[PDB]
């Protein structure tokens, strides 16, 4: 798929060949039990996201965007990606680097006096502009010169961050709700709690835990020799769902103590009524745009053509790797095409532009996966699962009274098992792991028997090191330059690693399919 | 839209239309360039 | 050891030849961290029941007998049997039926006006010549006839009993503390909370998990493939101390909330001052004791003899089975003697008379246990590890500083660990497990490649039924009388079971040392 | 002992002493039996 054609929109037209013939497939692949807990995972696992990203959506742009927008964003991509996307087991929607390009030009709107709403308009105009020729050059292939170094970084420190993250809402629930000997028995409830309230924090620990148990177990129970193998299948696939019901409903049989609980919102409109309606005028809504922005917005459209394509095309070679057991193919053209011109045409509606997520559609295809008699047997591949996720994540507003009894904590906990489960298929973790390990128990793989432990230990560390440089960027104002700095690990791996790892070593340590040179 | 809003020349789907009309100008004239390039 | 002579006293001689001549090796097989750890392990695991019980005894006997008598007679009866004892790996110590009997024959005191400690040193008089004559004629050697169906009853029962107790202290935490919208923040705290208060339970529910979690997760790490490996063992050994400090600084590092810790009595002095003093007179202390009640003092203690005989030698049977590889010898004559006997010595000095328990034994024995490279290797039998238990148990009065600040959920935690690690060994949890497998999946066991797997489970079933009559026998008022519906299986499997299995399945389910007929 | 107590002819090591010499008497009684039978 990353070969170079030299035809206009080659690699698009290739796409539609290689996995449409499929679609008959994509349909009837779903009727399965696994598809359906799939669903209810990745609908939560796109949701509360979607939440929390929406709200401090709302709270960094003063409402112009918020999280009514970004439901209605996500649902309608995910919707139209699964109908006609060339890679539907991923998942579409908000990250945090795109939360932080949306402060950064709310403040230089701010600061300029632009309008930002009208601003991103011109920001989704030059958008399509940029992933029109892309495609239409076949922009997509350079995708074959991120190797197994690049992703395999890039995945973990994702997940890492995730799992940071997850523990960091915890730590503040504990700020909110600490510990006291005594409390102030009248607190303001709304719209939420004024000041701290007892057992709170230490619910909140309990749910989190205790769902990150029960998913665990019932993992593990799925892989173990108990029951008829048909039930435990069936219930094993159903693990998450089943630990997020006990959970939920164990919450919900306590009822003296509060807990935070999903808040959508009241229904399907604008977070700010006063502030712009459905339709933004791209000449301006109170005040008139000026004509440089209008060419000056190319240069933010970049950076965000440079964000979105670097996640979604390294979550696709992450999701599609030859281990992961994917026969129907991807498309790194048609799929590019898909999100940033969804994007560009939402911008008019004054809505976020989303990207194919990794750590959420890595979890979906994870969720697919079957596993054989320890190896992958094969991936249930279809579109249905997704666009359910999609529809369910639109009708999320109508579900108001089921949501508002499912705390953040029994979600925070399937966040935590969705980090570690994350982990499972990347090389650079399991070489971290062997660190710790005595050098005779290290397993039977081409790495090991081929190079030298120490020599493969300095190949990890090195990675260790980039691992740190990202994760320092990622916590400076400059964090916009998380792309670039990604990037700087291609030449890392093809001039300066040839400099000190013989050639035999590379092949061995670097391998797309996990073979022994 | 909401509250008062300034009345433009164009409205939303006019000045719309005329953007994308000018975006497909554009593209269509870096691939007749590079249709020209390559052969000569 | 268990082969009558025909000789007075020939067991008892010929127990003394079997193990006395290791005695140089029992005090220098204990130079090892090992040994340390299980030290560390059991003090508490001894000291919390005997700060229970006496408690409880104290509270039922009007503080006759109380928290101080029984930490003092648990020392001198610990220290007298790792000096003494053929086996030193028994730990000597209040129970469940003790108490029940001490609660029992309290009442028919205070009904008949009978002088209840006075009773106590005619009781353990009338021990003192019943244990005599029992060794004299060699009868411990009746205990050939408890096969390994009865022993595995027992101690699956013991084990279910413990684990269900330590849940019953936490429920109780809820109870006292429940979870509340208001509460009354002045509550005064002397000398037990005199009213709920927040965070309590749940951060009691909080340490349980964790130091279980961290004691389950240290005992993998000792059989993981991580870190230099004698550093893997030495941690592994310390797994329960390490998991405790780290539980008990996680509380000393939460002062606002309230956990109950660890309470001992002020000094070594009795219970109380004015009912008795450290010697009690057999005539009587404020009233002369009846003639009739010196020669009716034989059946009380009658059923303490086979109370303890029982609870003793099942459990010298159990931790001396010849899979756990002792080479030392154990004998079912000498520590039977000193048991006993030091109990009815005890009993003049107002003191309570002990037993071998069964989960503090078994700890204590795994604890010394060294696997090799799944299968057992050695055990580390010496005398040096119970008598500090046993000397650490009697300073821990002076020792209150340090135990002040530990809570009882760590110990709590600790008693789950304790309780789920005492079924390793048992095959009738094995074969309860089977119940819930597929026989494809079922071992390589004898009882399975040689016995139909219908017929296995019903002879599991047949000891699930005497489970739950047992379990319903201890439930009721009449719990004194289980040793005899305990020893009523002995018929069972002697004479009921044959009528319905073969000889050949009988030898591969009930095998004394699990060989295949 | 402790608080006002009845005072008895034998204090506590007398009385031990006595029932201590008792038992040992039917200890011997008792396995003097036993060395008579399963002998004649
Ligand atoms: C829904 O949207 C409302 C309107 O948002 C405004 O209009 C849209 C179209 C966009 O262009 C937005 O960028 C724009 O803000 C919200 O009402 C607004 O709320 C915010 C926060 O309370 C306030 O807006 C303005 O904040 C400026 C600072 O960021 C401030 O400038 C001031 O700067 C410092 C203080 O930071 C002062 O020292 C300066 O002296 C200076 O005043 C603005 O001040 C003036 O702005 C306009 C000028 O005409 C006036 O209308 C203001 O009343 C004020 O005199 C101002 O504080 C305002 O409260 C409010 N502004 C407007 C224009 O309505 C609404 O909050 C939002 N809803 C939700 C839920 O978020
Ligand atoms: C330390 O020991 C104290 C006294 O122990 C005494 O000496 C030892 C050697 C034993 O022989 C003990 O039996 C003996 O009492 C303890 O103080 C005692 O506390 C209990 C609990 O309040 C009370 O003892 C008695 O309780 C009986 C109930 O079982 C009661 O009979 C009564 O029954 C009902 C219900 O209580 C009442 O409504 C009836 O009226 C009926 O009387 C006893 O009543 C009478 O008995 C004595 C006999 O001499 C009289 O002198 C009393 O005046 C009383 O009227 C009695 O209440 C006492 O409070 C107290 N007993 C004594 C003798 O001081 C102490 O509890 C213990 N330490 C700890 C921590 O428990
Ligand atoms: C309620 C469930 C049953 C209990 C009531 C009892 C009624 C009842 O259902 O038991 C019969 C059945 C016996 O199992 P049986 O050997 O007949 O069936 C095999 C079993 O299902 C294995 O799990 C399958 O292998 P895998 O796992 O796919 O690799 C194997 O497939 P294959 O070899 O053909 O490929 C099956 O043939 O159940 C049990 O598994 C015993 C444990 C009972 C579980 C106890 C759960 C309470
Ligand atoms: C804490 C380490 C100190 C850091 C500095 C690093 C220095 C450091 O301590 O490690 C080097 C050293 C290498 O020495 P080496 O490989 O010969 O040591 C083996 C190691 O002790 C195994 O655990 C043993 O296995 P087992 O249980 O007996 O079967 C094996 O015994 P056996 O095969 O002859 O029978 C030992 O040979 O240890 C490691 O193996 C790495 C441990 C990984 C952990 C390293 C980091 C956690
Ligand atoms: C599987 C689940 C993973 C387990 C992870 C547990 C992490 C617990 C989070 C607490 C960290 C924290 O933040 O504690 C500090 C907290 C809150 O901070 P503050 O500064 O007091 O708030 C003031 C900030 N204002 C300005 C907003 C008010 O203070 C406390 O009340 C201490 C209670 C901590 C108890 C820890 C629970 C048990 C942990 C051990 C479990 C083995
Ligand atoms: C591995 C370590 C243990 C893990 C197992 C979890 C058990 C925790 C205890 C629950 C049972 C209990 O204690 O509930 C019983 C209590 C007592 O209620 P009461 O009406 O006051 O009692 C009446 C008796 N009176 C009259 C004396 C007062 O109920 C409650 O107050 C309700 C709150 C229970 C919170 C449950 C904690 C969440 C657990 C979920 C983790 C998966
Ligand atoms: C890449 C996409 C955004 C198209 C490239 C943008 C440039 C070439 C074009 C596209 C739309 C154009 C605008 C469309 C409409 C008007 C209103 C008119 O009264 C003045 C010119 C003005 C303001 C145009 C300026 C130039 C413009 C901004
Ligand atoms: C860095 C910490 C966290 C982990 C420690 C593991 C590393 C440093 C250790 C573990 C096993 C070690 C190797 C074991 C044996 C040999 C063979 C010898 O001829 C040269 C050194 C060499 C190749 C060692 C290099 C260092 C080594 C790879
Ligand atoms: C097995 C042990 C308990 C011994 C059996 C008890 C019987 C046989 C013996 C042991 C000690 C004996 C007591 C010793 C001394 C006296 C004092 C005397 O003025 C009256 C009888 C009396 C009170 C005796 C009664 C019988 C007695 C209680
Ligand atoms: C109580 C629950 C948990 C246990 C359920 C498992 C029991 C009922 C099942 C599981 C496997 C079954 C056995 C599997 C196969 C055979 C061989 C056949 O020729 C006779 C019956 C027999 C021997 C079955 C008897 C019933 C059995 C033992």
């Amino acid at each position: 798929p990353l070969q170079q054609t030299g035809q206009l929109f080659g690699g698009l037209v290739r796409d539609i060949r290689r996995r449409y013939p499929y679609y008959l497939s994509d349909i009837t692949d779903a009727f399965s039990p696994q598809v359906l807990a799939a669903v209810i995972f990745i609908y939560f696992a796109a949701l509360s996201p979607a939440i929390t990203f929406g709200g401090l959506l709302g709270e960094k742009t003063r409402n112009q965007m918020g999280v009514s927008e970004l439901l209605i964003s996500t649902a309608v991509q995910g919707i139209l990606f699964a109908l006609l996307g060339a890679q539907p087991l991923l998942v579409v929607g908000f990250s945090g680097p795109l939360l932080v390009f949306e402060e950064a030009f709310f403040s230089f709107c701010e600061t300029n006096g632009l309008e930002y709403i009208v601003g991103r308009v011109w920001i989704g105009f030059w958008l399509i502009l940029l992933v029109v020729l892309v495609v239409a050059f076949e922009g997509s292939f350079l995708v074959r010169f991120i190797s197994r170094y690049t992703q395999e970084i890039f995945s973990f420190l994702i997940s890492l961050i995730f799992i940071y993250e997850t523990f960091s809402k915890l730590i503040k629930i504990f700020q909110d709700h600490p510990l006291q000997k005594t409390y102030n028995y009248n607190v303001l409830m709304v719209p939420k709690p004024q000041g701290p309230l007892p057992n709170t924090a230490l619910l909140s620990l309990v749910l989190m835990a205790g769902t990150f148990f029960f998913a665990m177990m019932l993992r593990k129970f799925k892989n173990s020799s108990y029951f008829p193998g048909k039930l435990r299948r069936v219930i094993g696939d159903f693990g998450v769902p089943i630990s997020i019901l006990i959970m939920v409903l164990v919450d919900f049989f306590i009822q003296d103590t509060y807990t935070q609980k999903l808040s959508v919102p009241d229904g399907f409109k604008v977070s700010n009524s006063s502030a712009r309606g459905w339709v933004i005028h791209p000449l301006g809504l109170r005040s008139e745009f000026p004509i440089w922005m209008m060419f000056a917005s190319a240069l933010p459209a970049l950076l965000v053509f440079i964000l979105i394509f670097l996640e979604s095309q390294i979550t696709t070679l992450i999701v599609s790797k030859p281990e992961r057991k994917m026969v129907k193919g991807s498309g790194f053209h048609l799929d590019l095409l898909l999100v940033v011109g969804m994007g560009g045409v939402a911008a008019l509606f004054g809505m976020p532009w989303l990207s194919a997520t990794t750590v959420r559609s890595v979890t979906h295809a994870n969720a697919l996966t079957v596993m054989g008699k320890a190896q992958i047997q094969e991936v249930k591949e279809q579109r249905i699962s997704g666009l359910l996720v999609a529809v369910l994540v639109g009708l999320s507003i109508l579900m108001e009274p089921i949501l508002s009894r499912i705390p953040l904590a029994v979600l925070f906990g399937i966040f935590l098992y969705m980090g570690v489960t994350s982990l499972s298929g990347i090389q650079l973790f399991d070489r971290i792991l062997l660190l710790f390990k005595p050098p005779k128990y290290h397993p039977d793989v081409p790495y090991v028997k081929r190079v030298k432990t120490w020599r493969m230990h300095l190949f990890t560390g090195i990675q260790i090191i980039c691992l740190a440089v990202l994760w320092v960027v990622k916590s400076t104002p400059a964090s916009l330059a998380l792309p670039f700095v990604l990037i700087l690990t291609v030449p890392l791996r093809r001039v300066l690693l040839p400099l000190i790892f013989r050639n035999v070593e590379l092949q061995c340590l670097d391998a797309d399919d996990a073979k022994a040179t | 839209g909401e509250r008062v809003q300034l009345a433009h020349h164009f409205s939303e789907p006019e000045i719309t239309l005329i953007i994308f009309g000018v975006m497909a100008g554009v593209i269509g004239t870096i691939l007749l360039i590079s249709y020209g390039i390559r052969r000569l």
